[PDB]
């Protein structure tokens, strides 16, 4: 029965429900694992890379990128989708400097991505399917370091700890088993680490992890090989 | 442009390309072949024996006896017996694949007390009967609340003012959950069996498993009813993250597997699979362990398995 | 039908009368041979001349005679038939309108032929199975063969497959010589301009325009065929019905 | 089922709609060409010959596309009509623009990305009709190009598209000299191929038109051979054959 | 057209053995009876004389041999691959001529029209001015008829009319009159006939002329 | 009753026309004769029972025991359909007799005189293997995944039954082999036949459904019957889809009577105790997943067509008994991007020996494989890719 | 009934026809692209075509400026106009900001343009898998590989097509630095690596180098029959 009520993103099931939605975030999955976490020291974003195959130079799978000097985006689903949610996301960011002459904060950032996400069918925008990308604002503004979630739906919630992609739901249960309100940034990536190294198919070793993190006072940075391979020698 | 051969053509391509031994060899080939045919022709039957007892117990004197009498008798089960007429009953036969007659029987003590449906041995010429023939999540959540409670307090139902019915439906690992539900009446997946289950149920959950003689069943089950059927109220699907992993858990205690294995992450590759394809995967890892040779399986054997079994780069 | 004769032959006669060459050659014999064409080409023909000018047992299975009502008794009726080839071997076995029995298989459901396909599969096991044949060479023919199951399509159990396009004019002439030889012709006649004047047209087309010149000579009470019988025997054997809105003929430039 | 629109992939990476275009043009009237150093011919047979139809157009298939340029359709007959008036459009704006002849492989490249947009885009059929170019520029000296319904071209020294055309190209292929061929052994070849590729009775002049583009004077020029002519080759061509049975008897 | 009456014409004029089978006879429901009855006729017409099979009504069985996909008609398509083995195949017959009539000459398969099984391809056209005629005469024999008729007049006029609705022409013309109490039927009496069998189709949504 | 095997012949090693193959096979003879000559030689060499006899039937008949019952009587089928209440003679063994045995009837009275426990239907014999087809495993190019998978689930089980054990690991018991219209699936049962020593049964599922009432039912028992009797044994199914398509609701008698036999095999396949099943296959999606329920088929062989190597080794194998011209170079005919089975690669070596032969020549060459492609092949437009 | 349609989702969350646009480029040539350290390459097979037909008209490498070259495996039409519009946009962003393209920018340009066709429902996505193989204006030599998806990678070597599988597993075997130290090992390497699917590998062997500051260049056959014939000559020798 479910055979009709899910040929378009504009038609509701007697549940009341849209089937299109939902099946993009199911389509959510296909990705590899993220995992934000906001302290209050800042906020630390670790995400599981999926070389498919060696000879592939690391600088091509952005599952980690920078908006502003103080937000990093986390991406789990479509490529495309995630290009395209980047692109607009630093746009308005570099649209709110140019007009109030400041830092957007991030959840307006969030909000204005979510705003973009919303016009599914809408004939008066041309997208005309949900993003199947699931994306994490992590960042640092005038209300402290704080971290976002936003869903295919156009949905986004805050977040002190949140894990999207493949391993979703078995690193939620992580996430709130090993989360106490006060941390550390390093106790954060030590954390985020573990739990990747548990819900990752290779051995976490120096590559096919990324680590980033937005701090109160530096800008938002992407830990290269050295800070890597020093965190995992003690994770 | 195309020819076709002669007589010498083909002499000499037999001839000329040949080594010395070629017509030898052929020779002794077919000698080989029809000396092992004459083999099998002269092998000799071993004589089939009869089954014969040994000696010593053979008597022939009750043998001689039985064959002048002991009247032989065709099997039939009896289909009415007409309400008996009170005297002469005039019950009816139904002779297998030969024919139905109808029969008066006598010889016997009573009427009614020979026979009513069941079994009997007509006479050969004379059809007259002489011998009556003898013969786990809230899946599991619901059942339990719907059965175990009322296994050992049903009365609270009756001492609240309910009826605890009976009859659960089992649509949808249906077998062994219906098993430790019981942790029994095993069914196999027609009117005379199940008159037969009738009456050893009778004289104690009956475990229906896939559920004009089925109709005579159904007929004769629902009088006698008005239970649990396997249909394939309850429902019955696949296991969460979780239940994949206490299924690949209960599954590889028995196995002499590396000290730490991430069944978590196995459940997680593992989607929309049963516990039979559970079983299976499980399996698979342990003949890659043995292929590689290796007393202990590990974690790449069990992935192996896995891609083998339940089974790119625009999703990252 | 030179090349096809001789192809024909060879994959018959060839191993069952000098098995010694494919010994030497190292190769196993050729075991099936399958005839396709268009209609009136002449595969029942050579089917006829092969089984009247070979020496070995020629048993012939013509239409569906192996779909029987009785539930599993076409697969029986063609283990048999196989038995008794073996035992009377060198055994060829001609099989007409192969389509009939056996063609693309079908999702077995309440409207599928699956005794038929079953029996097919029956037909395929003895091709190519256990214990291969010995010495019992099939001379399969169709008239579509796009539809023959890939099974029977598979070398080994179709070892050759031979095409009978229709005549290309000479094979025409030979033809018209063939079949007007017992017919008492005039002087002043082009058998060879009769063939132009036949443009593709089948063997069996051909036998048809005879037939029907010697009808046109019977007509007139007559014992003649003249040039104006057999261009009027053609006209008349090749009635081609055509589309004459001239709309839908233009639709193509 | 993967064919009910221009734009659909099968499951395998197929354009069944666009190969259904490709198969059908194999119901147009024959048409083939042939390169020479001399210069470059086509030939076409003509589908219908009913005598109660005129000869206004004194040709059918083939176009004149600018000074230096021929070309002959085979195909649906509106889409030929549309697709002939674009190309004279074509070349006469890169004229306009440049002020110098299109080269044919830009007039080509050109009407063959709007086929392929016609094949990508929306509801819009294929363009179902093959073509056949000819040309003269500065730059390849004389070219013979053929292009697909799916904006698909190549460059061929000889061939054929429409009925029969595996068999034209055979016979292409088996008696084309790689570059020792003149105009008259081209037409000699093209009358050869076409009387055997018919295939209705006699090779008559009214069923055929062929035309020759050849450099003369420094200017291109573009011939329809005549029925006089045409008739002196059908003669000159059976003559040979004649010939040829003669010898072989 | 009048093509069973000339088979029923051979029948009354044939010295030969006649076996008329109805083209829907020889489809079964059991499977493989369709090809046995066809092989069953063909056999018993071979063995016992000269013979006639005139399997009427032929396009029941032989149409055009798709892929059929599906049992029935693949059933459908054994029985016209039996026909056609038993008609020209490798054991030839002799003295086993075939008649088949159809209603419908193009969806037959082209194997079964090839010369050799079916030579002549005979055409039954609607009846032209001279064959209207001619029947109208053969009908209007053996019948009382009016001095003032003109059958020049119905048979000149162009129509589509048919040897059937000729012989319903007559027939209720003949009816007309016997209601009338009449035996000679008069020229009113044909025109309502006439009027009556052309029942010429009307209402025609005009815009399509 | 333990095993069957068959009967087989060393194997001559070198393959070519020389000495060392002539005196094997001489050899071979040798033993040959002495086995004949033993046999002759020895056949040469060489009251009670007698009314036993007489009182058992003078054409006793044949039929089945049913529900047993006393220690004197018992229920038997006739064969026919038909059953009797029939006696026991103190004759027959008795502590043997039970349900589904062929005993042995006096004629007339009807009554128990013997066991006749080596009751075989004459299909179930003819079907049973007794010689063995010379197609070891190195005849197999390539597949040699699959010979691994096969020897894993059908040869290790026998030859070393401790690795298994060792993890508490239970064997499977079913392999279907499923592929394109030949790959080697006939192939590696050939090959297993030959090198294994369990009893291998050929069948052909167009070969278990006949149609005397429930005979089908009846065959498929027997055969599972004797193929447990002898162990280990391999029954080798061959087009299974015969009998296994989708199950579907029956509108007639006999698709009722094929999907009766096909329930039949399903439940005979949950008798363990050691009788491995090999099912093979042309198109696997038509089989009902029933039968390809993880539980009764445990392993599935897909037989894919041959790569460059693969079919390489194909040429070579099947080659290596030909004359080959030093001219010869096998790259061009295998990386050539067509389908290419097994049986097609055999093919064309054929064809190009009889091409050669035509050409009068015993040496086949270049322009024969080529033209022997071009010729046995009989089965994307151009430019539209590239 | 989940496909046959760009914007619509299947539980499993696959645009499958997207995906069919990807097995569709599998059906293609194979073409392979290594990076050197001052020459990158472009192999690609020939699959030969009829004498009847000319060459200079069928292309698999085309130069998208004076310092990037474009492989190709998929629809030729798709091709034509995919190239076409990359040159378009080449020269308008040296018209834009005057700086030669790089690499990276145009090959995010035509994912972006692929990305656009899949979008919506009444296009058809470009069927075609690409390599750009370039040298930044910095100097660099940078290789990045599109998908019909809309994606791009960057790789050291990569091969796409027909034998994308088994090419690129032999490059991930036989690539190393100092296989790739000079400016003819890189070279040897492709060859290599093409071999194992074109069959004469001088006859069916295109080659295209782009070496820092220097303007592409096609390999002559003469030239592909020496490399061919020291590749041989070091196999025979290595034996
Ligand atoms: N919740 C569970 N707890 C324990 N074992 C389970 C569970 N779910 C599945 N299994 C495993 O599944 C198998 C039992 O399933 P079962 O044989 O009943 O099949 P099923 O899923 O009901 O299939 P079907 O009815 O379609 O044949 C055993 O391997 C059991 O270990
Ligand atoms: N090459 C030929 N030489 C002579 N006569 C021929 C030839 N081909 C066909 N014929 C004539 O055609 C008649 C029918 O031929 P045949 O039945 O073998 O044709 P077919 O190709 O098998 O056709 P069908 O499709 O009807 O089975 C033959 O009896 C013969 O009269
Ligand atoms: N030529 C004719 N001469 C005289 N009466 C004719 C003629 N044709 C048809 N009829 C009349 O029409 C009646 C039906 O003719 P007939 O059944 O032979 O036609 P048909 O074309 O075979 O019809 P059908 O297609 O319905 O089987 C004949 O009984 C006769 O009454
Ligand atoms: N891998 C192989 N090695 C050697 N010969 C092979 C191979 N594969 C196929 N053949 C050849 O093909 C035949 C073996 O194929 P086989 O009968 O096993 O195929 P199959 O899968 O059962 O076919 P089908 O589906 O058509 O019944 C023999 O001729 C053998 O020579």
């Amino acid at each position: 029965t479910r055979s009709e009520y899910d040929r378009g993103v504009n038609t509701f099931s007697p549940e009341g429900r849209l089937f299109q939605v939902e099946y993009a975030i199911e389509a959510i999955k296909l990705g590899s694992t993220a995992i934000g976490i906001q302290t209050s020291e800042g906020v630390c974003l670790a995400v599981e890379k999926r070389i498919t195959s060696p000879l592939m130079e690391p600088s091509s799978i952005e599952k980690i990128v920078e908006i502003d000097a103080h937000i990093g985006c986390a991406m789990s689903g479509l490529i495309a989708d995630a290009k395209t949610l980047i692109d607009k996301a630093r746009v308005e960011t570099q649209n709110h400097w140019f007009t109030y002459n400041e830092t957007m904060t991030v959840e307006s950032v969030t909000q204005a991505v979510s705003n973009l996400a919303l016009q599914f069918g809408e004939e008066d925008a041309a997208m005309s399917r949900p993003f199947g990308v699931a994306l994490l604002f992590g960042g640092v503004d005038e209300k402290g370091p704080q971290l976002f979630h936003m869903d295919p739906s156009g949905t986004f919630v805050q977040c002190d700890a949140r894990a999207i992609g493949s391993a979703s739901e078995g690193a939620q249960s992580s996430l709130q088993e090993v989360y106490h309100k006060s941390m550390t940034l390093k106790e954060a990536i030590k954390s985020s680490l573990i739990i990747l190294k548990q819900v990752m198919e290779e051995k976490l070793n120096a590559t096919n992890i990324e680590l980033a993190t937005v701090q109160p006072g530096q800008n938002f940075h992407m830990f290269t090989k050295e800070e890597l391979e020093e965190v995992i020698k003690d994770i | 442009p195309i020819r076709a051969l002669d007589e010498g053509d083909i002499a000499l391509l037999k001839t000329y390309g040949q080594s010395t031994y070629s017509r030898q060899i052929k020779q002794v080939e077919d000698d080989i072949q029809q000396l092992l045919k004459k083999i099998n022709e002269l092998t000799g039957i071993k004589e089939s024996d009869t089954g014969l007892a040994p000696p010593a117990l053979w008597d022939l004197a009750a043998d001689k006896q039985t064959l002048q009498s002991e009247q032989p008798l065709q099997v039939a089960r009896c289909t009415k017996i007409i309400n008996a007429d009170s005297e002469d009953p005039k019950y009816i036969i139904n002779v297998k694949q030969f024919a139905k007659f109808v029969v008066d029987l006598s010889d016997q003590v009573a009427p009614t007390d020979i026979e009513e449906g069941m079994r009997v041995g007509v006479d050969r010429n004379k059809y007259q009967i002489h011998i009556p023939l003898p013969p786990c999540k809230e899946q599991i959540e619901k059942l339990r609340e719907v059965v175990e409670t009322p296994l050992l307090h049903p009365e609270r139902f009756v001492n609240l003012g309910i009826e605890p019915p009976k009859g659960v439906l089992l649509f949808g690992g249906k077998t062994l959950c219906a098993r430790a539900v019981a942790n029994f009446i095993r069914v196999i997946g027609g009117a005379r069996m199940v008159r037969e289950l009738f009456e050893m149920a009778r004289t104690k959950l009956i475990f229906f498993d896939e559920i004009n003689e089925v109709q005579r069943t159904m007929l004769e089950l629902i009088n006698q009813l008005d239970v649990l059927m396997a249909t394939n109220k309850i429902e019955f699907s696949l296991p969460d993250l979780e239940g994949r992993t206490h299924i690949f858990k209960i599954h590889a205690r028995s196995m002499s597997v590396e000290r730490d294995i991430r069944f978590e992450l196995l459940a997680r590759l593992c989607p929309n699979s049963t516990g039979a394809e559970i079983r299976s995967v499980c399996t698979e890892a342990g003949m890659f362990a043995i292929r590689a040779r290796r007393k202990i399986a590990t974690e790449k054997d069990f992935l192996e398995a896995v891609n083998k079994v339940i089974k790119y780069m625009t999703y990252n | 039908l030179d090349k096809q004769i001789k192809e024909i032959k060879e994959v018959i006669e060839l191993p069952v009368k000098h098995p010694e060459l494919f010994e030497a050659l190292g190769i196993a014999q050729p075991k099936g041979v399958l005839l396709y064409g268009p209609p009136g080409t002449g595969k029942t023909l050579l089917a006829r001349a092969v089984a009247h000018h070979t020496d070995c047992t020629f048993i012939r299975v013509s239409g569906s005679e192996l779909v029987q009502k009785f539930i599993g008794e076409g697969a029986r009726m063609v283990r048999e038939l196989f038995v008794m080839a073996r035992e009377h071997a060198p055994s060829i076995i001609f099989m007409d309108e192969i389509d009939s029995i056996g063609s693309s298989r079908l999702e077995g459901g309440s409207g599928g032929d699956s005794e038929v396909q079953r029996t097919m599969l029956e037909l395929l096991n003895q091709l190519d199975g256990f214990e291969a044949t010995k010495n019992i060479k099939v001379i399969m023919a169709t008239n579509r063969i796009d539809i023959l199951d890939s099974a029977l399509l598979r070398p080994g159990r179709i070892d050759r497959k031979i095409e009978f396009p229709p005549p290309n004019e000479e094979a025409r002439l030979d033809i018209l010589k063939i079949h007007s030889r017992k017919m008492n012709l005039t002087r002043g006649i082009n058998l060879r301009k009769i063939a132009e004047l036949m443009p593709g047209a089948s063997g069996a087309e051909v036998k048809g325009v005879c037939t029907e010149a010697g009808m046109y000579a019977l007509r007139e009470r007559r014992v003649h065929v003249t040039q104006e019988d057999f261009e009027m025997a053609v006209a008349k054997v090749m009635q081609k019905d055509s589309e004459k809105n001239m709309s839908i003929k233009k639709l193509w430039k | 089922r993967y064919d009910s629109r221009t734009t659909i992939f099968s499951p395998e990476g197929r354009l069944y709609q666009v190969e259904y275009a490709m198969e059908a043009i194999g119901h147009a009237g024959t048409c083939l060409g042939i390169l020479a150093n001399d210069g470059v011919l086509l030939a076409a047979e003509r589908r219908n010959i009913h005598k109660l139809l005129d000869e206004v157009f004194f040709s059918e298939k083939i176009y004149k596309l600018n000074e230096d340029m021929a070309c002959s359709v085979a195909g649906i007959t509106s889409d030929a009509n549309v697709l002939t008036n674009e190309l004279r459009l074509i070349a006469q704006r890169y004229l306009l623009q440049y002020q110098e002849p299109i080269p044919c492989e830009q007039l080509v490249t050109a009407l063959c990305d709007i086929k392929q947009a016609y094949t990508q885009f929306g509801g819009k059929r294929p363009f179902g009709v093959s073509l056949l170019y000819i040309g003269w520029d500065k730059h390849y000296g004389f070219q013979l190009y053929q292009s697909d319904p799916s904006g698909n071209y190549g460059g061929w020294k000889a061939t054929c598209i429409g009925n029969n055309s595996a068999a034209a190209v055979s016979m292409l292929k088996q008696d084309y000299k790689e570059g020792e061929m003149t105009l008259k052994s081209a037409l000699a070849l093209a009358i050869k191929v076409l009387n055997k590729t018919m295939d209705v009775s006699k090779l008559s002049a009214e069923k055929v038109e062929i035309a020759t583009l050849t450099r003369e004077n420094g200017k291109t020029v573009i011939r329809v051979l005549k029925q006089k002519e045409v008739e002196q080759l059908i003669k000159k061509h059976e003559e040979e054959e004649a010939k040829a049975e003669r010898e072989k008897k | 057209c009048g093509k069973t009456m000339l088979a029923k014409a051979v029948a009354h004029h044939t010295t030969a053995a006649f076996i008329r089978v109805v083209g829907s006879e020889f489809v079964q429901k059991y499977l493989g009876e369709g090809p046995r009855m066809v092989r069953d006729v063909f056999r018993l017409a071979k063995e016992n004389a000269p013979a006639i099979i005139f399997i009427d009504e032929i396009d029941a069985i032989a149409t055009k041999r798709f892929d059929a996909q599906t049992g029935a008609d693949r059933e459908v398509q054994r029985i016209l691959l039996e026909l056609l083995n038993q008609m020209d195949g490798f054991d030839q017959n002799v003295n086993v001529k075939v008649i088949m009539a159809t209603n419908r000459a193009d969806t037959l398969d082209p194997a079964l029209l090839r010369p050799g099984r079916l030579d002549r391809k005979i055409e039954f056209p609607l009846p032209d001015r001279r064959q209207k005629r001619l029947i109208f005469s053969t009908i209007t024999s053996k019948m009382n008829l009016s001095e003032e008729v003109d059958l020049e007049d119905y048979v000149a006029r162009p129509d589509k009319i048919s040897g059937a609705d000729i012989n319903s022409i007559c027939q209720e013309s003949g009816m007309l009159a016997v209601r009338e109490n009449r035996y000679i039927v008069l020229a009113k009496d044909f025109e309502k006939a006439y009027k009556t069998v052309i029942k010429k189709d009307e209402q025609e949504h005009e815009f399509y002329k | 009753k333990g095993p069957d095997a068959a009967s087989k012949l060393p194997l001559v090693t070198p393959h070519t026309q020389c000495r060392l193959k002539l005196l094997k096979l001489e050899r071979i003879k040798d033993y040959l004769l002495m086995e004949e000559e033993f046999i002759r030689n020895q056949e040469q060499m060489k009251e009670e029972r007698s009314k036993v006899d007489d009182l058992r039937g003078t054409p006793m008949s044949v039929g089945t025991l049913e529900e047993i019952i006393d220690d004197n009587h018992a229920i038997v089928s006739t064969s026919v359909g038909s059953e009797h209440y029939v006696s026991i003679l103190s004759f027959v063994d008795k502590d043997l007799l039970e349900p589904g045995c062929s005993v042995l009837l006096n004629h007339k009275v009807h009554a128990v005189i013997g066991v006749l426990m080596d009751d075989t239907d004459p299909l179930v014999t003819v079907m049973k293997v007794e010689k063995a087809p010379q197609e070891t495993y190195a005849d197999i190019g390539g597949l040699d995944n699959q010979i691994q998978e096969i020897k894993e689930s059908v040869e290790l089980p026998l030859t070393h039954p401790e690795y298994y054990e060792e993890m508490g690991i239970k064997p499977p018991k079913g392999v279907i082999l499923y592929g394109p219209p030949g790959t080697g699936k006939t192939l590696l049962a050939k090959a297993v036949a030959n090198q294994t020593s369990a009893t291998f049964l050929r069948v052909v599922g167009s070969e278990l459904i006949q149609k005397y009432l429930g005979d089908g039912p009846k065959l498929v028992r027997e055969l599972f019957r004797v193929a447990e009797e002898h162990a280990p044994s391999i029954v080798f199914i061959d087009e299974i889809d015969a009998i296994g398509t989708k199950r579907y609701d029956s509108n007639s008698g006999g698709e009722r009577e094929i999907q009766r036999t096909m329930l039949e095999l399903l439940n005979q396949l949950d008798g363990f105790d050691d009788v491995k099943v090999i099912m093979a296959t042309n198109r696997i999606e038509t089989l009902d997943p029933a039968l390809i329920r993880p539980g009764r088929i445990d392993r599935k062989i897909e037989f894919p067509l041959p790569d460059e190597k693969t079919k390489k080794r194909i040429f070579q194998i099947h080659t290596s008994r030909m004359t080959l011209a030093d001219d010869v170079t096998l790259d061009d005919l295998i990386m050539a991007k067509d389908d290419l089975s097994g049986a097609d690669i055999k093919a064309i070596c054929t064809e190009a020996g009889l091409m050669a032969l035509r050409e009068r020549r015993m040496k086949v060459t270049n322009e024969d494989f080529k033209k022997s492609k071009e010729n046995v092949l009989y089965k994307t437009p151009e430019g539209l890719y590239l | 009934s989940y496909d046959r349609a760009i914007t619509v989702f299947s539980p499993d969350g696959h645009l499958f026809q997207v995906e069919y646009a990807q097995e569709a480029v599998k059906k293609g040539s194979t073409a392979v692209g290594v990076r050197g350290r001052d020459i990158v390459v472009l192999g690609v097979e020939k699959k030969s075509v009829a004498k009847l037909q000319d060459e200079r008209t069928v292309r698999k490498i085309c130069a998208l400026d004076d310092n990037v070259c474009m492989a190709f495996a998929g629809l030729t039409a798709d091709a034509r106009i995919v190239i076409n519009r990359a040159r378009v946009e080449c020269q308008s962003h040296r018209l834009t900001v005057e700086d030669p393209v790089t690499v990276e920018y145009i090959t995010r340009y035509i994912a972006s343009l692929k990305q656009r066709y899949t979008q919506s429902n009444g296009r058809r996505p470009f069927g075609i898998s690409a390599l750009i193989v370039g040298f930044d204006f910095d100097g660099t030599p940078r290789l990045y590989q599109t998908d019909p998806s809309g994606t791009y990678h960057a790789w050291k070597a990569n091969a796409i097509g027909r034998g994308a599988k088994s090419v690129r597993e032999f490059l991930e075997k036989n690539y190393t630095d100092e296989a790739i130290e000079t400016d003819d090992l890189t070279i040897k390497l492709v060859i290599k690596a093409l071999l194992e699917v074109v069959q004469s590998g001088g006859k069916n062997i295109e080659l295209a180098v782009m070496r820092r500051d220097q303007s592409l260049k096609i390999l002559n056959p003469e030239e592909i029959e020496k490399y061919v014939a020291e590749i041989e000559k070091e196999k025979e020798e290595n034996e």
